[PDB]
């Protein structure tokens, strides 16, 4: 129940006194600056990326580019730019890799693919890659954005009620939320990548068939460090796929 | 570091001895073992706190087993020991 | 009979342990970094000079040169405690790459190095403690069978020797038997440290419970002794072998000097000091001049040096 | 109690305390002080000479401290760890140690607590009605406390600065990682006043809970 | 261990081997 009790007693037993406490709004203090600290670490990070990406002569915003396609070049610096990022990120060592690897936009439909908007071929005599533009533009597609929202939260007053009590290139943030999308797609892909790289091609059939096993080798595997993955639920009602 | 103005090397004794002596007396009657309880559970309390807020464990285990920890009286004789014999 | 040299490391990165080396070579064996482990290291004088001229000539760490013709332990001590100013040092490594047969200190704790990083430290005294150690059979007992305190003044001075931090150990030779009734009889336990017995003997060692009484909680007395000799005599020393292993399980793994009082000369290995107990079959309370003698052999490093 | 002569002996070297501290120009309330920034330079100073009565009390027969020490007050809970707001160092061949006020502070905003029953000295008629018939210098209990908890806390930092002195970083180390190396020990030199010392007057442990 | 300088004996013996090429 934890109802920590003290006592103290002064030498000769003369006098005793008494109190008990509990380790109640201690623990809610360490996970409020807990939280605090790691989710100011993302933003750091993610503030760092971007940055990075600013030295890159951005003649125009970053959403002009895709929505151009006479381009390739632009297009396959920001997705190499990307994929250094998310390795270094996995490995404190920045490094170059086979020097050389090469880029195709895919730009129709015909020949999209489902689900994953990137691939690569792993060794046709070396590594290549296929992006969908089209695709990407849908994602660009950002008219979907608003902020005006609400958090679901629950039994606030033992979990929540206590945190109520605390508190020129000047781009706007919008744009800045979107990157996050590519982020993550390219994390994903790159989780492919990695695994076909160092394995078979059979479990690059599977990984693809489905993603979902690659828990298995992932284990033993991953870095021991956290990726962009803080907000435990992810998920939508399930029982209803009705079949 | 620049925080020390070092070489301050006074061995105060300020013998206000009677005055002092004197002053002592209106704080006599403060119940020593009940204002000395509030300090200590301070010292606790915060020393608690901190451990929370940089998310360590704890052994209060090995707090108990080290601080305030109680020595024995074993002798069956007496000793000498520093007193004033004031005025 | 010999010249010795001894390594003075510069970076006292551990302290107070020392060790001994049978060859120049043997900072081989023990590699990199690991002679920061150890504050000081003899080694037997160079035959050749230019071994000893290639040692002045290294910078990276302090030595000094001596003769040590006393082949013994304690005398070894008081010449280093002499050259390093130190009132105190640690205990001697040994290795599998087995140490020079210097084997008249074969009586003696050998630490195999790999427990320094085992070395905690102590709380047993906020002092650097002296310790002193004792007999029952016939040791300050009055000689007769139901003995008696020959003085409450010593039974007193018993809890005074704290205010110097002076560590009280008993071994009886006599059997636990003896002791056990000794413990109800009179509680110099309740004013004395460590007890153990069954020292009387010596056992033909070859590679071919006692709590119930009162609840208590004391040693297994094992048979931790061993030939260690192997020679036509009948002697029977009090052995700093198990008497710093109960040391270091009462984690106390330092020591200013410590001195046997006892009825037996032989047993004395060349301890620091022996207190010949005078036998005595009536309270003698001649324990006054003990004390005196005692308290001017610690004098003695008053001066920085025993003499 | 028949110890009451003793209680007041402890009394009294609190009072030796607090009259060192009034004597070395003491401005404000030191809460105050150290609730400010400036002046650090000034705390750190009367925490010296707080060593200094430390090191007397244990061992008056050495008159002189340490010569010289060096201070840095800490502003960040990044600079600091639980459980020990003071932290002595050595760089390079320079003794420092360092200290953290925003936690001091905040341990000396809980001493709330104030008196609530207990045993208590003989009131009678006899006492009293006898005065009833006939025959700034000012400071309050918790006001007293404060400077009393104060004084309380460097005792420990005390301890590990004289062990780490005799010991070196290694055993600071040790004493770190197990402070058990306390663990009920008055046994010493006679110099080292051990019964004098805080530590026996009084324990305490948790009930432990479960 | 009492095979580690000879494993770092090999670590020599590849060292040597090393820094001529």
């Amino acid at each position: 129940c934890n109802k920590v009790r003290t006592v103290t007693e002064i030498v000769n037993s003369d006098e005793k006194i008494q109190k008990t406490y509990e380790l109640a709004e201690f623990d809610l203090k360490n996970l409020s600056s807990l939280e605090s600290y790691e989710t100011l670490k993302i933003k750091l990070a993610l503030s760092k990326y971007m940055a990075m990406l600013s030295t890159l002569e951005m003649t125009q915003p970053l959403l002009e580019i895709f929505r151009n396609k006479a381009d390739t070049r632009q297009i396959a610096a920001v997705v190499f730019s990307t994929l250094a990022f998310i390795h270094n990120r996995f490995h404190p060592l920045v490094t170059n890799f086979t020097n050389k690897m090469e880029f195709v936009v895919t730009e129709t439909n015909d020949t999209s693919i489902p689900g994953e908007p990137i691939l690569f071929t792993e060794n046709e005599g070396v590594l290549l890659c296929s992006v969908d533009r089209p695709s990407i533009v849908k994602m660009l597609s950002r008219e979907f954005d608003t902020e005006a929202l609400v958090n679901f939260e629950n039994d606030n007053c033992n979990v929540r009620i206590a945190k109520t009590f605390g508190a020129d290139f000047s781009i706007t943030e919008v744009e800045a939320t979107q990157y996050l999308t590519l982020l993550l797609t390219v994390e994903h892909a790159y989780l492919h990548y990695y695994i076909f790289k160092n394995y078979g091609v059979f479990e690059y059939c599977k990984s693809l068939t489905d993603h979902s096993l690659f828990t298995n080798k992932l284990r033993s595997t991953m870095s021991t460090k956290t990726s962009n993955l803080l907000l435990s639920k992810f998920k939508f009602t399930i029982e209803d796929f009705d079949k | 570091p620049q925080q020390y103005i070092n070489s301050g090397t006074e061995i105060p004794f300020c013998d206000d001895a009677e005055f002092l002596n004197r002053l002592l007396k209106h704080i006599d009657p403060y119940p020593l073992s009940r204002m000395y309880y509030n300090a200590a559970n301070t010292m606790f309390y915060t020393t608690m706190e901190n451990y929370a807020v940089s998310n360590c464990k704890f052994n209060i285990e090995d707090y108990n087993n080290i601080f305030k920890v109680m020595e024995n009286i074993r002798k069956h004789s007496n000793k000498n020991s520093n007193d004033q014999d004031e005025l | 009979q010999s010249k010795w040299i001894c390594l003075r490391l510069n970076d006292a990165i551990i302290k107070r342990h020392v060790l001994v080396l049978s060859e120049y070579a043997d900072l081989k064996y023990l590699g990199f970094e690991k002679y920061k482990f150890f504050e000081y290291v003899i080694f037997q004088f160079c035959n050749d000079p230019q071994l000893c001229k290639i040692i002045e000539n290294n910078y990276n760490y302090c030595m000094q040169i001596f003769k040590a013709p006393a082949d013994d332990m304690r005398d070894i001590r008081h010449n280093i405690k002499r050259a390093f100013k130190t009132p105190v040092l640690g205990h001697m490594c040994v290795l599998s790459n087995k140490p020079p047969m210097y084997s008249f200190l074969k009586e003696w704790f050998l630490l195999p190095h790999y427990k320094v990083v085992s070395l905690k430290s102590e709380s047993l005294t906020w002092g650097f403690p002296h310790v002193v150690v004792f007999d029952l059979d016939s040791t300050l007992i009055t000689e007769e069978e139901q003995v008696e305190i020959r003085d409450p003044f010593v039974y007193d001075s018993l809890q005074e020797l704290h205010e110097m931090g002076c560590v009280l150990v008993l071994w009886s030779y006599g059997s636990r038997d003896h002791v056990a009734h000794s413990m109800r009889d009179v509680d110099l336990e309740g004013y004395f440290d460590i007890i153990i017995s069954e020292g009387s003997t010596v056992q033909e060692e070859r590679s071919d419970i006692v709590d119930y009484n009162l609840k208590k909680r004391f040693i297994e007395n094992k048979f931790v002794f061993d030939i260690h000799n192997h020679r036509s005599d009948n002697n029977i020393p009090k052995s700093p072998k198990i008497v710093i292993k109960y040391l270091s399980d009462k984690n106390v793994n330092f020591f200013k000097s410590i001195t046997l009082v006892d009825d037996l000369p032989t047993n004395n290995y060349a301890y620091d000091f022996y207190v010949k107990v005078k036998r005595c079959p009536t309270p003698v309370q001649d324990w006054e001049h003990y004390h005196n003698e005692i308290i001017q052999n610690i004098m003695d490093y008053e001066q920085y040096f025993i003499k």
